[PDB]
RNA sequence: UUAUGCUAUCAGGUGGAUGGCUCGGCUCAAGAGCUUAUGAAGGACGUGCCAAGCUGCGAUAAGCCCGGGGUAGGUG
RNA sequence: UGGAGGACCGUAAACGGUAUUGAUCUGCAAAUCAUUCGUGUGACCUGCGUCUCGUAGUGAAAUGCUAAUCUAACCCGGCA
RNA sequence: UGUUCGGGUCGAAGCAGGGCUGUGAAGUCCUGUGGACCGUUCACAAACGAAAAUCCUGGUAAUAGUAGCAGCAAAGCAGG
RNA sequence: AAGUCGGCUUCACCCCGGGACCCGUGAAAAGGACAGCUAAAUGUCCGUACCGAGAACUGACACAGGUGCCCCUAGCUGAAAAGGCUAAGGCGUGUCGGAGUAAUUCAGUUAAGGGAAUUCGGCAAAUUAGCUCCGUAACUUCGGGAUAAGGAGUGCCUGCU
RNA sequence: CCCUAACUGGAGUCCGGUGAAGCUUACAUUCUAGUGCACAGUCUAGAGACCUCUAGGGGGAAGUGAAGACCCCGUGGAGC
RNA sequence: GGUUUGAUAGAAACGGGAUGUAAGCACCAAGGCAACGAGGUGUUCAGUCCGCGUUUACUAACCAUUCGUUCCUUUCACUU
């Protein structure tokens, strides 16, 4: 079950160093990095909602925020939870 | 247009088919004959001595 | 789930549409995957396992309004023209409708015992002749030179 | 869809079965002394001198 | 434990030389020497229980019949 | 009004091949690519068919082209 | 090849390395490996000796974990 | 599940008719029609899958060429089948990925002040650009030059002729 | 162009995977001069030089590609 | 360079900046019978944004590993 459930705002603007149409994926990276090394957690068990990847690909490839909002939640397994948050 | 590649692709036809006589693709579908065994020209076989060297 | 690859293009075949269009259920994947046959594609069709999504059309509604603005006249103006004039209004149709107005025109007043064929004749030539602008413009002729056998 | 007539779609049906591996039971028959034959080719490949 | 290397030998890998073997080839000699409309040679396609090539065979299709030789195995 | 012309502009339709002396130059390619260009109702372009060939043919003629071969093709033979 | 005299499964030819002899061409022996053939006298023959031919055929390096896997249509991400 | 109606337009397709041009005249033959109606029987043979091309062809290749752009193609903008943005359909295989950090390089965007001083040479790049109206020189074979040149306008909204 | 700068995408650079080719008698850390078939990394006398690796543009290797197509020669050709 | 004995990076807020006054709402709007209506004004130096700073341990600088011994050994300065 559920170890800590902590809301991050995961700033996006070293991902704007890359090729503009590798962004987006470059920004996926990003926050699932941010959660591995902030949960202390693996890359593989960091699970990340649709909202989270809908709003990294609103705006095209090229044009990902330059940050984001995002709820994260550990469980007792080592799995990641992270949604999208106002 | 260049005399190479390009004007390869064209190839999409023949200037010789299966010969009825002795089945190698030699058959000329203009002159209609055969320019292996003669088909279509004689009724003989085509042979000629410089087909080979001259024996000695 | 191997490939439903197969049942894909078998449902696409079956229910008439691309092979995008064809939904498969993500959560009945095992009960697609057991689908070998057209019979087996139509049950998950009549089912709802299987369906073809809505066509995306283009819609029209914008065009619909600056049509009716155009219909009006407006949004045509001279920085909006881009075809030559005689490509927005070809020469010979605008002679056509016009010959073809006068004509009526003439013909009608001829019959209605307006015009007697004298006068109707060389009323004719001068309308092939571009002597008239337009209907109304021949009416003025004939009302000011008094042509018409009026009673 | 070019069109053959019998006998040259009968040398294209000829050309295609003989496409086709030594059987393995040959191949345990002459101790993997025959184990290929001269006509295997591929479709895509210097077409066929046949049709 | 001085790496990257150099020289020689050894072990192994790769490779297919050498040797040995050979139902093949080549040359010479002696024989024998025409065949096909009674459809030849040649080719195509087919033909095997599992058979793709070659070989044989021809819808009677790796074969059918008769006589002789051979005799216990055969199924290129 | 009419609708002529080896008329005009113009297509990354089609055909051609100017310049970059660009890319490429053990290439995507034994001649291609990008951009820029010429023709685009006519001596037009093009499919299929058919004919004309080696001292011969074909050529609005460059010795161009005749299967990546052309101031005499290619194959075999003369030929060791 | 003719001819004389031999060796070999108690291990021939060949192969890798070594000892000795010979100015040398080379010969012989030893160890290992190998598994069936090999020499020798006097003579006679020849398709008889290779380091070279931008030699031929095969095998295999350095180059090098290098160039390329970009340019003409930069396409993938999340969850399952 | 509805499934009933109207209207507009119509290419690039069908029918029909006219005109113009030619020192160019634009195929032939089978077949068909003009007297056939009813019934029964017969209609053999070959092809037929699939690709038809930035992977099924051809160029030794899953080749940026060629064959074929050969014949077809929806909405908006617009003269348009241009270009752009979208359907349908086809795709994420014009079959390597990661990383984001030097020089250099292929291809682009922008650039003060100057403005061809560069260079063999304005090569390359930049300028202009649609449409409407005004206006248009030398010269001319009287056809043209000509979009010469040079000027003005252009969006949206409301109401109209 | 004066006189270049910044920025964009693709390469390059670094990592994983895949994976060739072309120069090569040998040796080789060179530099100067001389010498020598008079244009030397190797000869002669000096001067330098600890090795390995990476990146980089191309000074040199009279770098590589091609039995010079210019000239002559050949009792060699071809066409005209 | 910093690493809790901490402002190293990030968040939050604030300072300092960029742009130019967001959306919605109300009023006005040439006109239109009306429906509507480009736009103007106020709310509103607003809204959005900051690859700068400050404050602030809120999360992350945690948990380790490795060398400083030739390795096995008792060729031991050792310990079951
Ligand atoms: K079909
Ligand atoms: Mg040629
Ligand atoms: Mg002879
Ligand atoms: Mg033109
Ligand atoms: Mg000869
Ligand atoms: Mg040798
Ligand atoms: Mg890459
Ligand atoms: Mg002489
Ligand atoms: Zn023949």
């Amino acid at each position: 079950d559920m170890v800590k459930e902590q809301i991050y705002t995961i700033p996006l603007r070293e991902v704007r160093k890359v090729p503009a149409w590798k962004r987006a994926n470059r920004a996926v990276i990003e926050v699932r990095g941010f959660l591995v090394r902030h949960m202390k957690t693996e890359s593989v068990q960091v699970k990340l909602d649709k909202s989270i990847n809908e709003h990294l690909w609103e705006k095209g490839c090229e044009k990902p925020p330059l940050s984001i909002r995002v709820r994260a939640v550990k469980f007792a397994d080592g799995e990641v939870q992270a949604e999208l948050a106002q | 247009m260049s005399k190479g590649t390009s004007s390869m692709g064209k190839r999409q036809k023949r200037t010789h088919a299966k010969c009825r006589r002795c089945g190698s693709v030699s058959f000329n579908v203009h002159t209609k004959q055969c320019t292996s065994c003669g088909f279509g020209k004689t009724s003989r076989m085509r042979t000629y001595k410089w087909q080979a060297k001259c024996k000695y | 789930m191997s490939d439903l690859s197969n049942q894909r293009k078998l449902a696409s075949k079956v229910l008439g549409c691309g092979l995008d269009r064809v939904w498969l259920n993500p959560e009945a994947s095992e009960e697609i995957a057991s689908a070998i046959t057209r019979e087996d594609i139509r049950g998950l069709i009549e089912e709802g396992t299987i369906k073809a999504k809505p066509v995306k059309g283009v819609s029209r509604g914008r065009a619909r309004a600056l049509a009716a603005k155009r219909k009006y006249g407006h949004c045509k103006g001279h920085g909006s023209r881009k075809g030559k004039k005689g490509a927005r209004t070809p020469k010979k149709e605008q002679w056509i409708k016009k010959i073809r107005a006068l004509r009526r025109r003439l013909k009608e007043l001829r019959a209605d015992g307006a015009l007697d064929k004298s006068v109707y004749c060389r009323l004719y030539r001068k309308a092939k002749g571009g002597e008239y602008r337009s209907v109304s413009h021949l009416n003025s002729h004939l009302e000011s030179e008094k042509l018409l056998k009026k009673e | 869809m070019s069109h053959n007539m019998k006998g040259q779609k009968k040398r294209l049906a000829k050309a295609h079965k003989q496409n086709t591996r030594v059987p393995v039971w040959v191949i345990v028959k002459t101790n993997r002394k025959v184990v290929s034959h001269p006509r295997r080719r591929h479709w895509r490949r210097r077409s066929l001198d046949v049709k």
